[PDB]
């Protein structure tokens, strides 16, 4: 594919491995975490827009989290 | 060793498809590439398409799409090319050549057959 | 206009939770699973006298 | 592009005679060329199956490399068996076909 | 591998366009709205999560986009 | 082991944002940008006469 849509998650799975596993785990999450450590600049942003919308810290933790892996992971 | 018979040389009529056989034994035919080039009686010789014996399709030189077609089968690793028409140009020797699929070796004709001889004519 | 390459990495990297199989001629289909009812209607130990 | 190599005559005391190979920005420049020679009449045999890197052929004396847009093949002690015609072939990365020469009549005398 | 994390929005800011913008204008949301119609059951979640933690309006449809846009990305 | 094939046209996907230069001779970067001033004294009307 574009290899933007990993065949993951379908459900259909066996004890025997996948064609990629020890590195389709962390590959994503990595691909995150390096964009952050790039830029911290969208961090100030996202610490704002969760901070003044309506604040419960479970709602501003969610928030936070969220708008902060969307943006890396959908640029 | 490794080679190609490439059967023997036959001429037919123009109007009509013609085949030309080529078979490569004493490797494994898979991973390499089959060539077929062309080459005119006191005139340089050109290169027309690969075929992948595995999973490869025609990939023709911009001249030649349409104009020939090329075939294979793995379990008697032998690679087919044919004529779907003949007009009065064709008038030349066809080979085959083993290639590799390295960037630097899609030119790497290492080995080649005897060579099967077609013209047309009334 | 330009081609855009070859899309085969892509491929390699895309299909991250598909499961594999043997391509030899026939192709026998590893990772599978099958329920089976046993009967143990006529089993008998050897030696049982 | 397109590369078109001239042909040429030498003599029988060896000498350094230089096929060039003439190309482009796309064909040759980048890509590794394959030098053949053909004994007339049959089937041509590969004389260099990489760049400067000959699999078999008369060693020690048919040598050659390519700079910039142009490649070029040199031959020494050439003697009458020589007889034949040297194709410079390149792979067209923009076409996605290799790029086959006209060919050059070298007769040695 | 590589073909995540594309450099769209560098900054390298230029007059011409770039390599591939018509497609890569479009090819995240084409992702998510194809990831969206193979799989219609997230979005009942996403209403269940955003109509049980949205205390208000805003907060509830915020929520809801955020979690539609980052699971199909994060497949 | 396996191969993982090549990562041509990943490459191409990868490079979305970038621009283009096209290198025949050295390389010739197109889609550029530069400030300039003009010092305008040295400009005659050439038709005065
Ligand atoms: C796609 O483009 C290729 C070239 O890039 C076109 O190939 C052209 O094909 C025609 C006929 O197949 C060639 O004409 C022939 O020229 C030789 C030259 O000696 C002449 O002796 C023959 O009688 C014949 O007229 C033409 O030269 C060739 N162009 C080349 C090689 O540059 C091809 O037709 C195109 N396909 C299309 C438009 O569908």
């Amino acid at each position: 594919s574009v290899a933007l849509a990993p065949h993951v998650g379908m459900g259909l799975d066996t004890r025997t491995q996948t064609w990629m596993s020890a590195e389709g785990a962390w590959r994503q999450v990595e691909k995150v975490e390096t964009w952050a450590l790039r830029h911290p600049g969208f961090t100030i942003l996202a610490l704002f827009l969760a901070h003044y919308i309506g604040t419960s810290l479970t709602q501003k933790v969610v928030i936070f989290i969220l708008l902060m892996l969307v943006t890396p992971s959908m640029t | 060793q490794v080679q190609l018979v490439q059967s023997g040389a036959e001429v037919k009529k123009p109007g009509a498809p013609v085949k030309v056989s080529c078979e490569a034994s004493g490797y494994t035919f898979t991973d390499y590439f089959i060539h077929w080039v062309r080459q005119a009686p006191g005139q340089g010789l050109e290169w027309m398409g690969w075929i992948n014996p595995i999973s490869g399709g025609t990939n023709y030189h911009p001249r030649f799409h349409g104009g020939v077609t090329m075939t294979r089968d793995t379990s008697m690793k032998v690679a087919y090319m044919e004529l779907k028409r003949l007009t009065s140009d064709d008038t030349a020797v066809y080979f085959c050549a083993r290639g590799r699929d390295f960037r630097g070796g899609y030119s790497q004709l290492d080995y080649w057959g005897q060579g099967t001889l077609v013209t047309v004519s009334s | 206009v330009v081609v855009l390459g070859s899309q085969e990495g892509a491929m390699h990297t895309a299909l991250t939770g598909a499961t594999e199989i043997q391509n030899s001629g026939g192709t026998s289909i590893f990772a599978g699973h099958l329920k089976c009812r046993l009967k143990m209607d006529k089993l008998e130990l050897k030696g049982m006298s | 592009s397109v590369l078109t190599q001239p042909p040429s005559a030498s003599g029988t005391p060896g000498q350094r005679v230089t096929i060039s190979c003439s190309g482009g920005s796309s064909n040759i420049a980048i890509n590794t060329v394959n030098w053949y020679q053909q004994v007339p009449g049959t089937a041509p045999k590969l004389l260099m199956y990489s760049n400067n890197q000959r699999p078999s052929g008369v060693p020690d004396r048919f040598s050659g490399s390519k700079s910039g847009t142009s490649a070029s093949l040199a031959i020494s002690g050439l003697q009458s068996e020589d007889e034949a015609d040297y194709y410079c072939a390149t792979w067209d990365d923009s076409l996605k076909d290799v790029l086959f020469g006209g060919g050059t009549k070298l007769t040695v005398l």
